[PDB]
């Protein structure tokens, strides 16, 4: 996006850029949730070992998204 | 709080005081008077004695009735009368004091909550429907013109009663209902106002003695109200107009013959 | 309808799995608190003895 | 029928969610009571000893 | 000469009661 010249460009190209970026965040979100489910599946067989699974995730792109 | 006041008075000597020994007794008996566990138990009791089935009464949405009175009429009724207050009861105990509130009753209250606003709208629609029917049948001329809309309202009422518990199609029926009775009510109100203007002219047809201009004016005003009736078309408007015109002819001819003799 | 139905079934099953996790965590915490109360009261009784 | 079952599944899974919230609320208050009773009996019988 | 339409209230209500089965 630094190379795309976001604030320079007209509203239309800007819109396409932003749509693809939100698709990136969207794919991040749902695919990560799939991994959460799978991790809980393993955890239910791993709960016998530990419970130190904090599950707190602040994926760096958060304020970039906002 | 008063006990704290006395605790400040002497510290510890107020307890075994000359009269503090009696204050302690008054307080102890008053503590036994002021008990709420009995009420909490009676609440959980009654709710778990007969409100076990009162909770999810959402299926049979409509229920006909019987009302032993003159003629022994029957009305329409939705099944949510005390349940809503029970929801408020649980919320009050939880936020207020918080007990080991029966979780089954809490979840049944949750299920009543998620279907409660629908029932509110339905109940008010029913009440407005009944109020309008009271106003309509307290009149008689109005029935001729309202006939169509009244059948419309009862058409949706029949379609609403016929089904009980439509988990999928609920919200559109509720909204349809609200607007139909809303319209219906506005129409009755509107018509009532219209009719009284009509009747002030009609009943005033024997007032302005022998003036064709004024007579003409009256008639024009009356039919202006008639086009108002035409737009939001009522049911059998020309029929009711036939009635009007016949009595208008009689008031006319009567004022005429009276003035005829005098002239 | 079919697609979104499988999607929704799956969704609520995921959220409920998370509920099971939270509940199970608190269940174990309740167990730990009860056991700590028991053994510490026993330590207090041993101290009494 | 698919929409009937769909809305029914949504409502029922929301009810199940309410049940989970109830279970969590239980364990929350349970943890609170256990921790409080725990510390009180601990420290007071220790000070008594 | 149509005699177009007119209906009732209580009548329709109990008739739907019989229709409730």
């Amino acid at each position: 996006l630094g190379t795309r010249k976001l604030m320079h460009v007209a509203y239309e190209e800007f819109e396409k850029v932003m749509v693809a970026c939100f698709e990136v965040f969207q794919t991040w979100d749902d695919e990560y949730e799939k991994l959460q489910v799978l991790l809980r599946d393993i955890v239910k067989r791993k709960r016998e070992e530990n419970l130190k699974m904090v599950w707190r995730i602040n994926p760096a792109h958060r304020k970039l998204q906002a | 709080a008063y006990m704290k006041r006395v605790e400040d008075v002497l510290g510890k000597g107020w307890e075994n005081h000359v009269e503090g020994q009696k204050l302690k007794q008054d307080g102890d008996s008053f503590r036994m008077k002021l008990n709420t566990q009995e009420i909490f138990d009676d609440w959980a009791r009654k709710v778990q004695q007969r409100n076990l089935g009162v909770s999810g009464r959402i299926f049979t949405i409509e229920s006909t009735r019987v009302r032993g009175r003159t003629g022994n009429v029957l009305k329409l009724k939705v099944n949510f009368l005390p349940e809503i207050i029970t929801l408020s009861k649980e919320v009050r105990n939880l936020k207020w004091l918080g007990f080991r509130v029966p979780l089954a009753i809490v979840n049944k209250a949750h299920q009543a909550n998620q279907l409660y606003p629908f029932a509110i709208s339905l109940i008010e629609s029913v009440r407005t429907y009944e109020r309008t029917c009271e106003k309509v049948e307290e009149r008689n001329t109005i029935s001729l013109l309202v006939a169509g809309l009244k059948k419309e309202v009862q058409a949706l009422i029949a379609e609403g009663i016929a089904l009980v518990w439509e988990s999928y199609k609920l919200d559109p029926y509720v909204q349809r209902l609200a607007e139909t009775v809303f319209n219906f009510q506005e129409k009755v109100d509107d018509l009532l106002i219209i009719e009284e203007k009509i009747d002030l002219e009609v009943r005033s047809l024997e007032t302005c003695m022998y003036d064709h201009k004024t007579f003409s004016e009256i008639l024009n005003r009356v039919q202006k109200a008639v086009d108002d009736l035409n737009l939001h078309s009522y049911s059998n408007l020309p029929i009711w107009v036939n009635k009007l015109d016949m009595e208008i002819e009689r008031i006319l001819g009567v004022r005429l013959q009276a003035g005829l003799r005098a002239w | 309808l079919e697609q979104e139905k499988h999607e929704l079934r799956r969704r609520f099953e995921n959220r409920e799995g998370e509920w099971e996790g939270r509940v199970s965590e608190l269940e174990t915490d309740v167990k730990q608190l009860q056991d700590e109360l028991e053994r510490q009261q026993l330590h207090l009784r041993e101290a009494d003895r | 029928h698919l929409e009937q079952e769909k809305h029914e599944l949504r409502r029922r899974f929301e009810n199940r969610e309410g049940e989970w919230e109830g279970r969590v609320s239980e364990l929350e208050t349970d943890v609170k009571q256990l921790q409080d009773e725990l510390e009180r009996q601990q420290l007071h019988l220790r000070e008594a000893d | 000469e149509l005699a177009a339409e007119d209906e009732q209230v209580f009548l329709m209500k109990q008739q739907s009661l019989l229709a409730k089965q």
